[PDB]
């Protein structure tokens, strides 16, 4: 299990973007 | 654990009788009801997220708090049920809503906090539709209905809604987004919706994270994968998203672990140049992200859409099917040699180079390295073996390659329908892939059910010896007519089934779904077509007529002809008439009689034009002066404001997804208005409507040539030929304005439109009246009726051959697919009812076209 | 005085096109629609009151304000429409609603105040159901729905409602008094206080003359009449109220003018002690009141109710038809000596005295004084001339007296149906009257078509001994069967009519709509009855079935068998089964599947017992094990409680006839529960149900003797013999228990019950299954089938003849009254389809009773 | 007809 996600960071995720 | 109803039932039955709240299950829920708690009709509800093992532990953890107050609540039936419910596949917004809790408004505010602290540390997905209390606990809350109340929309479909203090319905619908209502606050923290500026300049704020800027790129579910820009490089990157505990396997493998499998496979393919490189992997809070390289701007799906088909040996430089096959299997051989199975090679997962336009593979979500194996397949492109999660084989990849090539050669996927045994019949694909692409037999072998045959075909490909196989036509009508006869028979039985399913209420199950009555989708169109057939079908039609008449009673509605009441009235009156049933006529008498000064819409689909046409149909039926009076009111109120709509599209650009229809089309644009005013001028002969008829017909002809050249382009799409939106509707209007106004110009325009449609036919996705082949064939045999050319008859026969070649269930049992592609429905415009209409008139060309031509003799 | 629709239309259309609004006309309203205003679904609306004479100017002063702000409004179509509207015989809740205005909340209070000052000094019928802006103006406002939203009530009926911020429905009753929503503030006051504060008061009263009203002797019509104690004299008196401009005659004559007519007539009758005497006449604001000496309690109508009928002279001391007739005629002739024609001489206007000289008259509102007579007539008792408003006549009064007698002698009024030519046919009355009473021929002579015969019979009364006429005898048997055939045929076609009116929505208007679907009154019962007949009727039943399936989808329901979904499902399923229609079975398959964890009622009408019987019917039809499971759940839920211990604890508390039903009767009490339990034991044969059955049957036979005592008594109220509440239901349950349990004492209870019923049959106020003769005859042929007697066959045939002779219309084309004597409808329990069910089973004895028995075809 | 008596009264 050397494939780990890596450090948590502060996320700015808010809403959906674009239209594809 | 993935427990069943029994374990959850036990853990519930414990304390439940401790407070004496008797339990029962419906649909997918196991609910307990306090006798002292009267459940209101809407309010703030509490959703607890969880997963199977966490579901049993969650039930236990939550009981303390919930039974401490007066309230009602529902629990998921099982961990298999919660598995489907936590899968992106069906409902993307109702994932994680494992437990729903309805208490009293004041009680909510504290109860949520207590449940949070007592469930602190329990894990489950994130509920995008709700606000959450605390990021350590799986507790969320929303405002929504508690009883399933529906109101009708401008489409004619029925929508879950909540009610404001003035009794106005509001789609409280879960849109994978939470919105608090203006009247009630937010029990945990008071709040409001829109900022201080009102109807003033607005600038939405969206930005990336650590060092990636984003740009959309996928619809929903497991993860909204994004196109992006790398700020510390300003290179373009692609970012795959995984949401925790979504798509959780029976082994506990969730979407994040699928992403890790993809990263691992990409590493195993690190030395291939046509496979993505993994740049970075990062998690944020509860969302995992895999950042790989940008590998071209267009998938094969999009590329075959906008750049045409892949044809035999020569043809344009990019578009050589044999080149495509060779490149794909070279790459596939490389991958296989590296001990990896793609498992999901489909037109959306091959990206062509921006310069050379060479295939590259992406999406290794379900790819195989070690032998646990991930479940997952793509309808129509994956082999059946994969549908039954059988051991992945090289020949699976060969099959999906055959299917990808099938699409590249025809522009639509191999026909695959849920529940159909014929799904993977190679002769079925043969009928659609009619020898085109040069190689055909080779690709039919790639799709052969015997895996050895697929190996032999891939051998042909690597060797360069491709097989070029053709297709045969139908015996001088006798067998073609036998096929049509059987098609209509079985479609009729299928319609009895769909009608029963409609009237029994099954599809009302969906939260926020369906219209049971109107012409477009509901019973009206179904039954109108059912009337033209045998006595059993006419019995079913009488049933549907009474059913709709009662259903319509004492509920809110819309006045449309395709969305609303006018079509319903036409259907009920027509059924009463042909059946000889005076009570149906009485039921229809008061139906479609709107204000009209309220209607602002002017198009065939929902306003004035369609209302006027429907009122004229009713008048020709009933000799009801109010009906002709209403049609005349329609024309009168339609001549008031021609000018403004033409010149109101300046900031929107061309592409004309809306513009071609909303300006010219029959459904939403002025072809339908032309049609109506022609109908009115026939009915009355008014001098004012005649002027507008000439004006609109002239403008139609003015704007037609660019549309015709658009349809004849490689870039052209089915939209261009559709009856609702493009050429078929315009041609159908002009075929009639010609005839009736003695214009040669109009009929010639119709002929050219018809021919463009003839060339776009095989590429059409849907088979339906609004969006597919049946509308085209209807224009064809319309022109036949108007100008006994009989060449149009041959054209319509070609359309029917296509329709039949695209049905499921073989000839004896055709079943034609929906606008959903993978299932059928009985609706008229978007389903099997309209297909039957067309196949019916093919043997009765004298009969009038429905909703366009008025009632007539030798046609019922 | 009364504008036309075109004068109004001109006055409106002028300015309205000035603000860009459009007029469309529907119902009795001319609605002008602003296109820029979006009408919310409920809220604060404003009503303006006016009179035909003042409607035109009301619109005048109105248009400025209404057209200034965005809003929607409706104006009564014409002056005759407004007259209808301000008459109480029409819609008592819609008096004064001349103009209705729907504006934006923000604009309500202002718009209201403006119009108020802008009208002011104008006069119209006060609106009790609204609040008032200013007491010098005709402007009012209330909170109500703006669009017909209908929700279901516990009766299965549909009523208009508004929705609160939690989405809960609330009957926005326009008829009832003003109503304050807890969630929205009075736009003018600015506060939200309810009126449930002071409903505790034993009385409040305090009239303008300082008179203490205690109870109200009806509130119907233009005015309400109250019982007063009086404070000065403190001797009890009756007070009649008049409301301004309510019931405006074509000559501008008001309710207050009618009350003054009463004062004048009473003044002229001052020397007689059998007339109320005027005592006081006062007013305030625009409400008027007239106070007269109280003569006694209980009117003649009530007298024949709580006491008995009037019969031949050698009869009980109070009861002497000839005595009553002669006393009435002496008082009447005294009145005639003064002119003053009574015109409304009806059992409700004769108040009885504790003395032997009982008869006294108490209301001469529309009486004759001068030649401009007042219009007004009481159905059935008033002569045809008076409906046509022929000049006041002594012979008309003689007709009304001859009907007052007739009621006194038969307990019910002459059959009279709105729209019926046969209305005053005197031989039709002869059939209802079988010669009972001394002056039978005299009663018929007073009801003759020729006034000369009425005059001759009145003089015959006066001369001495009265004419005693025997019944019109039926010399035929087979021809009676022909009449039965005619009744069924015509009722079938009449059903077709009611069904068409039902499914096309004609009767859906109103602040309350009868259930259009369920058994009791809606489609289900209609179609169930129509199924038993020939293929036109079976076809209509199929149409009704599909229509019900559609109407039922995606709206509120109730689980009832009689009120709700279980009977609906029974009907849809059975229609599918008989017609050979599989999709009807698929439509019924998911219908009645409630949670029994809720449902706090135990009841054939709306509760576990009826749910169980219906699920057993569904099961026997569909062979669906979930249906049997639901029946089992109903029985288990019934058995868990111990109703019988609470019966044996406190048995005869609050004892009156109505009380009997809620305890013992089939509809709401033990008899129906017992019917269900017997059915469950028949279906399964479990011991627990049989024990429960025995306990309940014993608890029934225990309490039957007192109920039979009351049912054989002088009072002899109809509810005692009704199927829904009294002996027909109990007997119908016990015939079946004593059959299936081989208990002969049960059968004996049924036989004695049937006997009591047969005694009350003639006095029964209805022909229908729930409350009238149909249930009785249904019991009778139950007993015939169960006990090969045939004497019960004769009993049922008698009841059939009674129904026939009390029917409306002709002999070959009859129509039957519903629960509202001058009306016809298709309701099964309360209307014509049930009557048909009985008349049909009369010709097919070995056929099941609907809902009470299981079905069997082949 | 004519006449009526007005006394302040209560509501
Ligand atoms: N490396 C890449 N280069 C170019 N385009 C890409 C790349 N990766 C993804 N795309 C595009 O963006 C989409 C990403 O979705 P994809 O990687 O296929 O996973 P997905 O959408 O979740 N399908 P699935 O994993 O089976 O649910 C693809 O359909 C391509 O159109
Ligand atoms: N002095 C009185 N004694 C007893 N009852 C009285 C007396 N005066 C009036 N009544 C009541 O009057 C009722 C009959 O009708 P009444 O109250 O006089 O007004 P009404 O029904 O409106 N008459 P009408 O306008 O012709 O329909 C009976 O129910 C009596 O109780
Ligand atoms: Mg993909
Ligand atoms: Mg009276």
């Amino acid at each position: 299990a050397g494939a780990t996600n890596l450090d948590a960071l502060a996320a700015i995720k808010w809403e959906a973007p674009a239209h594809q | 654990a993935t427990p069943t109803e029994q374990e959850l039932r036990a853990e519930l039955t414990g304390p439940v009788t401790g407070a004496g709240r008797q339990i029962h299950a419906r649909g997918v829920w196991l609910a307990v009801d306090d006798p002292a708690f009267h459940l209101p009709r809407q309010g703030w509800k509490i959703h607890l997220s969880a997963r199977p093992a966490t579901l049993q532990e969650t039930i236990r953890r939550m009981l303390p708090a919930v039974l401490a107050v007066p309230c009602h609540f529902k629990v998921v039936r099982s961990g298999r049920h919660l598995q489907d419910l936590n899968s992106a596949n069906n409902h993307p917004g109702s994932i994680g809503k494992a437990v729903t809790i309805y208490p009293s408004p004041e009680d909510v505010a504290p109860l949520a906090r207590r449940l949070a602290e007592d469930l602190a540390g329990m894990a489950g997905p994130r509920i995008c539709s709700d606000r959450r209390v605390r990021p350590d606990a799986p507790v969320y809350y929303r405002y929504g209905p508690f009883h399933p109340c529906y109101d009708i929309n401008d489409d004619g479909d029925l929508e879950l809604v909540v009610t404001d203090p003035q009794g106005n319905t509001h789609p409280g619908a879960a849109d994978d987004s939470f919105w608090q209502p203006h009247w009630s606050p937010d029990p945990l923290t008071g709040a409001t919706p829109h900022p201080a500026p009102s109807d003033g300049p607005a600038a939405p704020v969206l930005l990336g994270g650590r060092y990636r800027v984003v740009r959309g790129l996928t619809r929903n579910g497991k993860g909204c994968v994004y196109r992006a820009i790398d700020t510390t490089d300003n290179r373009p990157v692609i970012i795959k998203e995984a949401r925790a505990h979504v798509n959780e396997d029976t082994l506990g493998r969730d979407s994040r672990l699928r992403l890790r499998n993809e990263r691992y496979v990409l590493h195993l393919l690190r030395d291939l140049d046509d496979v993505p490189k993994v740049i970075d992997h990062f998690r944020h809070e509860d969302r995992e992200y895999l950042a790989i390289t940008d590998l071209g701007a267009l998938a094969l799906g999009q590329d075959v859409a906008e750049n045409g088909l892949y044809v035999a040996d020569p043809a344009p430089p990019g578009r050589s099917l044999r080149a495509l096959a060779t490149a794909l299997l070279e790459l596939l051989d490389h991958v296989h040699r590296r001990g990896v199975l793609v498992r999901d090679l489909t037109p959306t997962n091959v990206v062509l180079d921006d310069a050379t336009g060479r295939p590259r593979l992406v999406d290794f979500e379900i790819s195989h390295a070690e032998d646990p194996q991930l479940y997952g397949w793509t309808p129509g492109y994956s082999p059946p073996e994969q549908e039954r999660d059988e051991p992945a084989t090289v020949e699976a990849d060969y099959y999906s390659l055959g299917a990808t090539l099938f699409y590249a050669a025809t522009g639509l996927p191999p026909t695959w329908m849920t529940g159909d045994p014929g799904n993977h019949d190679p002769r079925r694909a043969a009928e659609v892939l009619a020898g085109r692409g040069g190689m055909s037999g080779t690709i039919l072998g790639l799709l052969d059910p015997d895996p050895a045959r697929r190996r032999a075909a891939a051998d042909d490909i690597r060797a360069g010896r491709f097989t070029d196989a053709p297709p045969p036509p139908p015996p001088s009508a006798r067998q073609r007519a036998r096929r049509l006869a059987a098609a209509i028979a079985h479609s009729l039985t299928e319609l009895s089934r769909h009608a029963a399913d409609l009237m029994s209420g099954k599809d009302f199950t969906g939260g926020l779904v369906g219209s049971p009555i109107n012409l477009y989708r509901g019973a009206a169109g179904m039954g109108m077509e059912l009337l033209r057939h045998d006595e059993p079908s006419r019995a079913l039609a009488r049933g549907l007529a009474y059913w709709t008449g009662g259903f319509r009673a004492l509920r809110n509605g819309r006045p449309g002809l395709y969305t609303g009441d006018t079509g319903i009235a036409v259907f009920i009156a027509e059924a009463g008439a042909t059946l000889g049933d005076e009570t149906l006529l009485k039921i229809a008498e008061p139906l479609a009689r709107p204000v009209l000064s309220r209607i602002t819409a002017t198009d065939q689909h929902t306003g004035l034009a369609g209302i006027g046409t429907g009122q004229l149909l009713l008048w020709r039926l009933t000799k009801d002066a109010g009906r002709l009076e209403l049609a005349d009111a329609c024309a009168r109120r339609l001549l008031a404001r021609d000018l403004t709509a033409e010149l109101q599209e300046n900031p929107p650009d061309y592409a004309d997804c809306g513009a071609v229809s909303r300006t010219l089309g029959f459904a939403h644009g002025l072809a339908g208005i032309v049609h109506f005013l022609r109908d009115h001028h026939a009915a009355t002969g008014e001098t004012a409507t005649e002027a507008a008829l000439h004006k609109g017909c002239d403008t139609l002809l003015e704007h037609l040539p660019p549309l015709l050249e658009a349809a004849r382009a490689v870039s052209a799409k089915p939209m261009h030929a559709s009856f609702c939106q493009g050429l078929a509707g315009i041609g159908a209007a002009l075929a009639r304005t010609g005839r009736d106004l003695g214009a040669d110009d109009h009929l010639q325009a119709a002929r050219e439109a018809a021919a463009a449609c003839l060339e776009l036919a095989p590429r059409m996705y849907a088979l339906t009246q609004c969006c597919g082949l049946a509308g085209i064939g209807e224009l064809f045999l319309d022109l036949c009726q108007i100008t006994g050319d009989r060449t149009y008859a041959q054209w319509a026969d070609r359309i029917a051959d296509l329709i039949l070649a695209r049905a499921g269930g073989s000839p004896e049992a055709p079943v034609f697919p929906d606008t959903s592609l993978h299932g059928s429905s009985g609706g008229w415009s978007i389903g099997t009812s309209g297909v039957v209409s067309f196949l019916r008139r093919l043997g009765d060309p004298a009969a009038p076209r429905l909703w366009l031509d008025p009632p007539a003799g030798t046609a019922r």
